[PDB]
């Protein structure tokens, strides 16, 4: 065994190794190993995606209008992002500047992704982990009542309701089938809700289960369908006629009402069901606003997203702010430019790639993608892994650093940049927040802080679907209709040689595509996606990334059952088809 | 009434399958789930992780051995020794022959399990394949789509259970009763094909009266699914009415036969 | 003024004359007066029906093949129910047997319209004579959860939503455009309910008004919209195809997926809201269980509904029990036949139609529609009528009698119907109800009574219509697809002269049509609908219709403020365009 | 502040209540929220609370408060036949409640085929002399939305757009909304394909109909029709006539009734 100090911690792999693969509740592949020691405390965490497609490599060679539709393929669960990022990314390198309600309709499709993803990660994938499903069958429906009553005005509350979803679970389980209920977790000691709490949460499961297919209609009516709608270069498809004859062929009056009613039911959703559930998971779960905090007490970053002046990526522009933080200076956000090749880089040493120098980082624009299985000296087999060798390479994950810095991304990250640089609605909702729960500010910088930031942006995205629809509407009551621009469509009118960046904030942090095109075609596109950034890797001086960082120095009760592991990896919500794509 | 086992798994994918299946509007994914079937297994929602999952795939797929469905999401590749998808620390593909093994009949959704979709596109550097290149001794229904509509992937499964028997399929393995027929056999732009109406540009006069997207490079003439007849999202739109061409997700090769934007 | 007996009243034209013109709350046009003497109780009783179209003479001529298109134009209301009894009687004349999925699929088209009908009917059009809603905005929230929680299951409870709903009402009333709401009978003293039992009604009208779109998706699936659905002569147009090549062309496994999703949500409104509702506005207005009585104790009539065995219309087909009661005589039901030139007979004598003569009553088979409008002496002029002269012609409504005898329908005569012929699902649903209200069996024949009659007819049909659903789906199992008979489509195959009967129970009660066919096309088309047989004026003899009976006896506590009029002609749910047709 | 809504005075002449029924449907926005947050429905018949006298001040008090300022919707249409009674309201012939009601409006809108061609009291022999509102009142703005009845959303569309763009839609010809009218319903139907290829259904339930094919022998009159069915649908997009089978009736097109049986081509 070794031990050695980065960024505040011992990484020590002394003592009992656990290993958790599948990971489950999280999109794709992962596997994670620890090692604990006499106090049951993690002294070493180990971050490994298990899987890889190469899309760097598909994209040559294709035509840079098709690249979205590609791209989009990384993830159906942040299913548009990527497309969003790639014609970014081509409008940048060819020069194409997109018309007003093209950019107003892109910022509508990423703030219904943020509502969608994050509603659904809340109930379906993290929920879990903090509701005891079975204990739900204990409660009493006229408590749960009182109880649901006291958190929300939401209607769904009579004891009546109550019961009878816990009659449909105890139906459900008394055949002995209990299905995605099975061998979980249930009774474990970490497990604080009362049964009525419980059964509360687990109706909202049921209930976001059921409203969440209401919210992607606003992609379906703009991109054809969700998952995986449809964008252009140069706009979006979706032409709008409001009065001139034909409007049945386009986006009409009735198409905007169809999207206004979704807007609402969306935030009523959002604002009356999982805020409360959040605030709540937090009353009864305080001790972990001390536990995972990683590095989101040391770094983080964020590219900034939903550009308000059309094709203006600059800080007066963006709505979601920019910015990074190193070595805890929260009072320095300093910015973050895409193209400096001394910011981002991307490291493989630790990782199955191969790159002419694996010591040194390589800038997205110089990016490499040759993949090279290879886990040295595992315990078992190297078709059999007992034990990844985190001394050699261990994941099919690169490793990003910021100016050599490992950072974390995501709703937290968001939160601390937003709330540091003075923005007014970021700075009051985190301080109502935290004041609610009588805790200081630094506990959101932990893993029950990660879930109560990615609830706050719910009602953020929300809030702002509602101002970017009025804002489309404001652009049609003046006549301004154009969705496209179409000048630089043909590539005979492209540079023969080209090179941009395409950013944005996805539902878990940072995203960039960094796209090269010659004679009409792509000749370099490569990614860095934000859970690439938090499932990281280790890098040459051994830094550690915010996975392994979160997990390290966290008690387990029960060793054989990862309860707090699940808690810790989930509150990032996990996107491992995107950290490899 | 016990309700029928299905075993849920995930090779390569973006999990674009699993999330059309939950937003199906009639019936519910969670009606599916507590009262249509059983999902007994199901990476992207179970409870379990690490041995406590493995622990229910073993049971499951014991206990149920003939008698249940085997979903496959995704695909398994074969460069790296099938190391560039690891489950449990072994290939991914032991998993998919494993739960194959057992099956009374399988489900390949979307156009990764039916055939290959955007990892297999030129130079398909993982070396992925289709479920029906490796499994060739068990029935598979090819649901096929980027994803699949949502209703169609709530229909077949409800034709299956209400039923009890597999839909009738094309010679390609896809359900007759949303596969049969073309989305230009079906489309509404199609008055404006016949009569050579077409958008030209984007967001041209043609294209905000709703003309063809042929010239545009729609995929619809050769391409099977429901998309223009049952529409997506609760029938709320589909690609070509919303003003994009099809790109033919539906149909073996799609990513590699010709830019979206060149002409069928 | 003048003074006569007729079934048990005392019809009186002396003291005050009120007139109330329109009559609101009900489709089409309607003229009620009476006379009240000085202890302010109705002692006369006039209906008029204040519109005509002339259906029966336009379809004159037509194809039979067409007819039911244009009589389902008699009413957007009860809509469907007259293009059933249109295929129907074409059926009969021709002879033409439909295979049963097209029978089962009507019965869906019927039963849906019950439910849809009823249930606006009870919130939009009867329920502001009951919930005084101005007084909602005197309800304490947690009062009224607790009330809503201790009627029903009904998730939508929580006081947060009532206050919700309350605050809004109050802040529309704050804004001085009071709407439909406006100069309306508030604070009336026959309004009786607390304030928490207005709100919570209100609440429940705003509930209904959204939920009541969603039953009609039915309608649409398999008669392609909603209002005025699609049928033809032979069955229905919606071909099925469940695994077959072309099954996007037809009703599909996706189809009949989302038919069922509506049946299951309309079950729950009805029996979670609407029903407990009823039996709530019984409770708080026993003493309305002994007004309106009318003819409820004397003559009931239903023809009988809903053939289970396809093609059979007779009593051991039909689910919904037809048959006649007079002289108060429950304990022998009649039989009645349609064809029969003694039974079915309408009357002109008292209105606005010549026949050869007057004092005798035409089968519909002998029917004649030839306008007349002479209301001689108004007190006015024949366009300024002041008062109808209901000794002479008062009305666009032909008198229908059975025998010559006065009839009560709709669904306090059919509940009585088939109460009294045994059926258990009835003698029980009543019961059990009389019981819960602590009232005599006799409470059910009253204003009170039609709208718990009502109330319990939509919850039968929501039962029935899963019942259909699957006995559509047992069929389709089997292999049985057909939905249409063909081989005398064509005018060449059918009788050169040939007549038939259609006739069914629409929301309102009994509706017959006979047709007559001559040489391809109609030679007649008679139409007796239920609010022609409730809305009747006299008869040669100065019988009374339904609603003049109801009306007879009622006290009034504000002359000029005519609620008790409104609650029990609403209580019949008038519908004048059917009517008149 | 509370802010208010714009006056709407909705009337019933002769019809059968098929357009209110369809406004009723409307999915986005609910007839709820149209009601509450976007007008200010003042007068009609079949909701309000107030009946009789109580109606009557109500509907004198808006037309006068309100001069020159409210929308008039009007549904069905006056008889000629009889001195106008054939409809009745408050004992005098609807025309002149039309009338009055007009006056006092700043634009009509004609809901259904009723209100803006006359509907199927109008067809042959026209007992009643029903007559669409534009030959009666001729000095007013008349949108015609025509159907029997119109499509929920395309009635609740209407609406949207003339509060929230401050002015009434643009119009062809004969008065209809551009964006809802302005094409065929063949000219947008999904059976296209099979009508171009000769692939029809040529009797009901046959090997066809159960395809989906076209139902132009079977007389659907969508070549000669203009609506948004083929493309909004009916009912939050659920279905439309031909979708569930059934040829085009015609509904939305003046005369329709009498332009030959529903079952005889085009
Ligand atoms: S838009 Fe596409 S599918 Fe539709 S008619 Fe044109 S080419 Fe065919
Ligand atoms: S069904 Fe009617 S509208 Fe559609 S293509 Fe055929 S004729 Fe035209
Ligand atoms: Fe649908 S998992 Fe998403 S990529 Fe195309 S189907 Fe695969
Ligand atoms: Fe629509 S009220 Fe019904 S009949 Fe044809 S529109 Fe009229
Ligand atoms: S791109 Fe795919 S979703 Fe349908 S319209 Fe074409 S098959
Ligand atoms: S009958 Fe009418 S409803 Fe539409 S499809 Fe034809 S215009
Ligand atoms: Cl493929
Ligand atoms: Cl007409
Ligand atoms: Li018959
Ligand atoms: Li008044
Ligand atoms: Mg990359
Ligand atoms: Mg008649």
């Amino acid at each position: 065994s070794t031990q050695y100090e980065t960024q505040g911690y011992t990484i020590n792999n002394a003592g009992r190794r656990l290993v958790v693969d599948p990971i489950t509740r999280i999109q794709g592949h992962m596997r994670c190993e620890v090692n604990i020691n006499d106090q049951n405390v993690i002294t070493n965490a180990v971050s490994c995606g298990t899987m890889f497609r190469g899309l760097e490599i598909i994209l040559q060679g294709r035509d840079p209008r098709d690249a979205w539709a590609f791209v989009e393929r990384i993830c159906g669960v942040c299913t548009g992002v990527h497309a969003l990022a790639s014609v970014y990314a081509i409008e940048d390198a060819i020069g194409i500047k997109v018309p007003d309600n093209a950019n107003i309709i892109r910022n509508i499709m990423l703030a219904t992704l943020w509502c969608h993803d994050h509603l659904v990660h809340f109930y379906q994938l993290a929920g879990m982990d903090w509701i005891d499903v079975l204990d739900a069958l204990k409660a009493d429906p006229r408590k749960t009542s009182e109880l649901a009553q006291s958190l929300s005005s939401w209607p769904k509350s009579s004891p009546g309701y109550f019961f009878d979803v816990q009659n449909r679970l105890k139906k459900f389980v008394e055949g002995g089938q209990l299905g995605i209920f099975r061998n979980g977790y249930w009774g474990h000691p970490q497990y604080k809700l009362p049964p009525e709490a419980n059964l509360m949460g687990f109706a909202h499961y049921l209930e976001a289960l059921d409203f969440q297919r209401e919210i992607v209609k606003i992609h379906a009516v703009f991109g054809g369908k969700n998952p995986h709608p449809n964008w252009i270069v140069g706009g979006m498809p979706c032409a709008i006629n409001i009065d001139e004859s034909g409007a049945v062929g386009a986006v009409n009056m009735e198409r905007l009402n169809l999207v206004q009613s979704i807007i609402t039911r969306t935030a009523d959703f959002i604002n009356n069901v999982m805020i409360p559930d959040a605030l709540a998971i937090g009353q009864f779960n305080k001790p972990w606003s001390e536990i995972g905090t990683g590095l989101s007490d040391k770094c983080v970053l964020s590219y900034g997203a939903f550009p308000d002046i059309a094709n203006d990526f600059g800080e007066k522009s963006l709505l979601m702010p920019g910015g990074a933080v190193i070595n805890g200076d929260f009072n320095n956000v300093l910015p973050v430019d895409l193209v400096d090749p001394q910011q981002v880089q991307e490291f493989v040493d630790h990782a199955w790639y191969r790159y002419p120098n694996d010591q040194v980082g390589r800038h997205p624009f110089d990016g490499i993608t040759d993949p090279w299985y290879n886990p040295g000296d595992v315990k078992g087999s190297d078709t059999n892994i007992q034990q990844l060798n985190e001394q050699e390479r261990y994941s099919w994950i690169k490793a990003p650093r910021w100016r050599g810095n490992a950072m974390e991304v995501g709703p937290l990250a968001r939160t601390l940049i937003a709330y540091h640089k003075g923005d007014a609605a970021t700075v009051e909702s985190v301080d109502r927040m935290m004041s609610a729960l009588n805790l200081p500010l630094s506990g959101i910088q932990s893993t029950l802080g990660r879930i109560l930031c990615r609830a706050h942006e719910a009602q953020w995205a929300a809030g702002k679907l509602q101002y970017f629809f009025d804002k489309l509407m404001t652009n049609l009551k003046n006549g301004n209709l154009a969705t496209a621009s179409t000048e630089k469509w043909e590539p005979a009118t492209w540079p023969t040689e080209c090179r941009g960046v395409g950013f944005t904030e996805a539902p878990r942090g940072a995203l960039g595509h960094w796209a090269a095109i010659r004679d009409g075609k792509i000749d370099l596109y490569q990614c860095v996606v934000p859970t690439t950034w938090n499932a990281s890797p280790r890098d040459p001086k051994g830094q550690i990334g915010a996975y392994e960082a979160a997990l390290m120095n966290t008690k387990m009760a029960i060793p054989e059952q990862p309860l707090e592991i699940l808690r810790t990896l989930h509150s990032f919500d996990p996107c491992l088809a995107c950290s490899t794509h | 009434k016990p309700r029928i086992p299905v075993v849920w798994i995930h090779g390569l994918e973006c999990t674009c399958c699993t999330e059309s299946f939950i937003r199906s509007a009639h019936p519910l994914a969670k009606d599916v789930i507590l009262s249509l079937i059983s999902l007994d297994y199901d990476d992207t929602l179970m409870a379990a992780a690490g041995t406590q999952a493995e622990e229910v795939f073993e049971d499951i797929i014991t206990q149920y051995n003939g008698k249940y469905i085997l979903a496959v999401e995704g695909n398994p590749p074969l460069g790296e020794q099938g190391m560039f998808c690891i489950s449990s620390g072994r290939p991914f593909i032991e998993k998919l022959k494993r739960a194959a093994a057992g099956a009374s009949a399988i489900i390949a959704w979307g156009t990764c399990a039916s055939w290959g979709c955007v990892q297999a596109a030129r130079p398909n550097p993982t070396q992925a394949t289709p479920i029906d290149k490796v499994i060739t001794d068990k029935p598979i229904i090819k649901v096929p789509g980027c994803p699949p509509i949502p209703d169609v992937m709530s229909a077949i499964i409800t034709y299956m259970v209400t039923f009890d028997r597999l839909p009738d399929v094309d010679r390609m393995g896809r359900p007759l009763m949303f596969y049969g027929q073309r989305i230009h056999d079906k489309c509404y732009r199609r008055a404006h094909f016949d009569a050579g109406e077409f958008v030209q540009s984007w967001d041209d006069d043609a294209a905000r009266k709703g003309y063809c997207l042929y010239k545009m490079g729609c995929k619809g003439p050769t391409t099977y699914n429901a998309c223009s007849s049952t529409r997506w999202n609760d029938g709320v739109s589909f690609p070509i009415q919303s003003g994009h061409g099809c790109l033919g997700c539906a149909e073996n090769g799609f990513w590699d036969r010709g830019s979206f934007y060149s002409r069928v």
